[PDB]
């Protein structure tokens, strides 16, 4: 059976700063010691390094996964870092500085491009589940869909432009959720105007405009797109059913049922949501200093782990080999992350054939052929 | 000409013949102009890339020189020629000569266009838009933008022309996402126009609020200054631009409060007065409080000093003045009146209760939930409770007559913000006791057909405040003298005692003071039969 962890961070950090505890046991696995984290500012890099932003300050820390102490490498930026996100494959680390979308490369360590189209701060940054598109949104009520192909191989005198410009909200964005896929995925942007819209990343069209009662501050979706758990600004965790589908494009929550589709038990905002793999336990942070697991099938609480201070980042992962093992020295050291705009790839060969070794019957047949040829 | 080929087959047939007529025209005055008309007619009849490129590459030679007309030579003659010439991608470098002189012509007609009718003016506007689109260099478009703005600023224009110009400009602003001084100077004059246009043209005001919202979404610093300057006028309770417009355009204009740079005491007060009264719907009263909370100092974010200007004291003043929402002038006038068949009078509690219509009470009870939630999130509950107690002891205890809405809302705040560390002052208890007794008398004596639905809420609030604090119950029981109370109020006090006896939660705090229960009972004798037996309750 697999193992599921729940990474949690607090905005006060008296003793620890990123506690990793087992889901169905509640016991700690790994802790970390250092500066305070930042909202939407945690991202595991290649399953080896736990990069984290800093609250207010302008730089990014870096913890090796099997090490309780901060490393001596600090990514530095020319302005207050707002959000961070590492690409799923692990090749690119992409962060947002004020209104810029600084993009790095893990292999060489260079700073490829500095994209800049938002008119105000950038407050959410997500990567499509195949690292082909990355969606960025900010406090200017704009959600843009970039493309990792066009923004990388663009001429230095071409000023790359976003593939899609989604401008339907009337208030700052707060969270996004790009599902699996690629050029066929679906985004679930949510703003402060009490709406949660589900877009399409292939053609760029609206599909749903659920309008809630309180401002939405976090949206997560089931991996098969069956439920859309939208957080609230008062504590409730509303739930939309995408497979019932009453059959319109601009719904409203109260006509879409109530009191049987609302998780309740929180007393302040919920700026964190994540659904487990199978889709039976939901982990939600808050601002009332509590991270609690729900029971999506029965809308009941399970445990009420209480942190210190507001909860910034909280998510459910599938525990890699890193956390299970005890030493796991990283394959490659983290390079020197540049802060100025610009061959030489640094990589380990012999990984495109891992396991492509001859089978027992193949070797036996080759040996028998050699014997027969020698006999003649 | 319905088929594409039938129209195309007609194309090569006629136009060479009108060129023959074009030479015969000039080596009357209609001749050439009618030839100009039918070409555009069929060009429009086209609306494609291959066919338009075919016409371009096949008739460039003729159109360059033979199709020229008398520019100096009331202006449609040259206007149609300019339209078709512009209607003929990336060929600006090979055509800059006639592009430049056509730009000069369109600027010349734009500058002095005052008596021009709507149709050819729209055609000229489209021609100018296509001219700036085909030449996307800022320096060349600056002069055209200046000319069209000077047309926009002429001393008196008809409404359709103004609407068309505003639509074109909108379609010149709502594309920047795809900072000219002349473009941004017209933007600054939009909030003043919106403030002046109260209710005459709702559609124009909707367009204005849409463009203002779009521009403020990009922090255009030449607009936010004027918006902050006119925020006082545009947000006004009595008359303004938040309460007089329909329910649709008053949602964007309350969501716009987020982008407002600074919120001083004046704007905050006249915005609280906008949301307390019945002018604004209760649905759009939680949105405003949520926005003001998200722009407050306890949201969780930190940004520029000028914004986030909810400097604690002003935020608490706004929250209190919307919790006990009633203006000072109307409250003082209400205090002035004395003696109506609308106000409950009591000789035992020196506080009277002014009665309110059902709609006002329902609105004030549906708007106070947001205040409850906003005042519940505040960290360090003791400090905000102390601030609330100071506000109550400064603005409410000295009052003689209090409304039936505040008497419930303040009790709700007190019973919702109470915890272990909270401590109630000693100069506040008598006011609470008097208000509680007057409220109970009001609930007991309810004899129009409207003031009956506001009973369960008030009874729940009263029982909750009675249960949470026992000192107010003790004070009310102590201040239950019957010697001064006349025979008119003899049965009501007994009914109140019976009802208090019946209810279960008010038992532990009640049986402690048992002597005062009998002391009033014997004085009552000097309906009563039930009270005497009811001392021992299910025991």
């Amino acid at each position: 059976a697999p193992m599921e962890v729940a990474v949690c961070t607090d905005s006060a950090a008296p003793m620890w700063s990123c506690i990793v505890w087992e889901l169905h046991s509640g016991a700690n696995l790994l802790t970390y010691r250092g500066g305070q984290a930042g909202p939407r500012g945690l991202a595991l890099l290649n399953g080896e390094y736990l990069l984290a932003a800093q609250l207010g300050k302008n730089y990014i820390s870096a913890w090796e996964l099997q090490r309780k102490d901060q490393l001596q490498q600090k990514i530095m930026c020319p302005g207050p870092v707002t959000c961070l996100t590492a690409s799923p494959n692990g090749l690119y680390v992409l962060a947002g500085v004020a209104e810029s979308i600084h993009l790095w490369e893990v292999s060489t360590g260079n700073l490829l491009v500095i994209l800049s189209r938002h008119y105000q701060d950038v407050s959410c940054l997500q990567f499509t589940g195949d690292s082909s598109h990355f969606i960025s949104g900010g406090k200017d009520c704009l959600v843009l869909v970039w493309s990792l192909c066009s923004v990388l191989q663009a001429d230095p005198s071409r000023i790359p432009a976003p593939r899609h410009v989604w401008s339907h909200h009337a208030l700052p964005i707060t969270d996004l959720h790009c599902g699996f896929g690629g050029p066929l995925a679906r985004v679930a942007t949510s703003s402060l105007d009490q709406t949660v819209k589900l877009w399409e990343v292939s053609s760029g069209e609206l599909l749903l405009s659920v309008l809630f009662d309180v401002s939405i501050m976090a949206v997560t979706m089931d991996l098969a797109e069956h439920h859309m758990f939208c957080g609230g600004s008062e504590g409730s965790i509303f739930q939309v059913d995408l497979f019932t589908w009453p059959g319109q494009r601009e719904r409203s929550f109260h006509p879409e049922q109530d009191a049987g589709k609302v998780f309740k038990g929180h007393r302040n905002q919920v700026t964190c949501l994540s659904v487990s793999t199978d889709g039976s336990v939901l982990l939600s942070g808050s601002h009332d200093e509590t991270v609690r697991l729900w029971d999506v099938q029965s809308k009941q609480c399970i445990r009420t782990v209480a942190l210190k201070g507001p909860v910034t980042n909280a998510a459910i992962l599938l525990a890699p080999v890193s956390m299970l093992s005890s030493d796991f020295r990283p394959s490659l050291p983290l390079p020197h992350f540049n802060k100025h705009l610009l061959g030489g790839l640094t990589l380990r060969l012999g990984l495109h054939q891992q396991g492509s070794e001859p089978s027992y019957l193949d070797r036996t047949e080759q040996l028998q052929a050699v014997l027969c040829s020698t006999m003649e | 000409l319905s088929s594409t080929e039938n129209l195309k087959g007609f194309i090569e047939i006629i136009i060479p013949l009108l060129i023959e007529c074009w030479v015969e025209a000039v080596p009357p005055l209609q001749v050439m102009q009618q030839v100009l008309n039918i070409i555009s007619l069929l060009w429009k009849l086209s609306k494609t890339h291959k066919l338009e490129s075919w016409l371009r590459k096949n008739y460039l030679i003729d159109f360059k020189h033979h199709f020229m007309s008398r520019f100096p030579y009331h202006l449609l003659l040259n206007l149609t020629l300019s339209d078709i010439m512009v209607s003929l991608a990336s060929t600006l470098q090979k055509d800059c000569s006639w592009i430049e002189m056509i730009r000069k012509f369109v600027t010349e007609t734009l500058e002095d266009g005052s008596r021009l009718n709507s149709k050819q003016l729209n055609r000229l506007l489209g021609v100018s838009w296509r001219l700036m689109q085909i030449q996307p260099n800022r320096e060349d478009t600056e002069t055209l933008i200046k000319a069209v703005y000077t047309l926009y600023q002429q001393r008196g224009l008809i409404l359709p022309v103004r609407t068309l110009l505003l639509k074109f400009f909108s379609k010149i602003y709502q594309t920047e996402e795809l900072r000219s001084k002349v473009l941004s100077r017209w933007l600054a004059g939009l909030p003043l126009q919106l403030a002046h246009l109260g209710s005459r043209n709702p559609e124009l005001s909707t367009q204005l609020i849409d463009i203002i919202h779009t521009a403020a979404a990009r922090a255009n610093k030449e607009l936010l200054k004027s918006l902050q300057a006119t925020a006082l006028r545009i947000y006004d309770p009595q008359e303004g631009a938040v309460v007089v417009l329909p329910a649709d355009s008053q949602q964007r204009l309350v969501q716009l409060v987020y982008f407002l740079p600074s919120l001083p005491a004046d704007l905050l007060s006249r915005l609280s007065r906008c949301c307390i009264m019945g002018r604004l719907s209760s649905s759009l009263a939680a949105m405003l409080i949520g926005i003001l909370h998200m722009r407050s100092s306890f949201s969780g974010w930190k940004y520029s000093a000028k914004d986030w200007l909810m400097s604690d004291v002003d935020y608490f003043s706004f929250l209190f003045s919307t919790l006990t929402g009633f203006s000072k002038e109307e409250l003082t006038w209400l205090q002035s009146l004395r003696g109506v068949p609308h106000v409950i009078q009591t000789q035992l509690s020196p506080v009277l209760l002014y009665l309110t219509d059902l709609d006002q009470f329902l609105h004030h009870w549906d708007v106070t939930e947001a205040v409850f939630h906003s005042l519940l999130v505040i960290p360090a509950r003791s400090q905000n409770f102390d601030i609330l107690q100071s506000a109550i002891s400064k603005h409410l205890v000295g009052l003689t007559v209090i409304p039936d809405s505040t008497a419930g809302c303040v009790f709700g705040v007190i019973c919702k913000l109470l915890d272990h560390t909270c401590v109630v002052s000693e100069t506040l208890l008598p006011f609470l006791a008097s208000c509680c007794y007057s409220l109970l008398y009001f609930l007991l004596t309810i004899e129009e057909a409207e003031h009956l639905r506001k009973r369960d809420k008030l009874w729940g609030v009263c029982v909750s405040i009675l249960a949470l604090l026992p000192r107010v119950l003790r004070l009310m029981l102590q201040s239950l003298r019957v010697n001064r109370v006349g025979p008119e109020e003899l049965p009501v006090v007994g009914q109140l005692l019976r009802l208090l006896l019946q209810h279960a939660p008010l038992r532990t705090h009640m049986l402690t003071n048992a002597i005062l229960v009998q002391q009033i009972i014997k004085n009552i004798t000097t309906w009563l039969t039930d009270l005497h037996y009811c001392f021992n309750v299910y025991i």
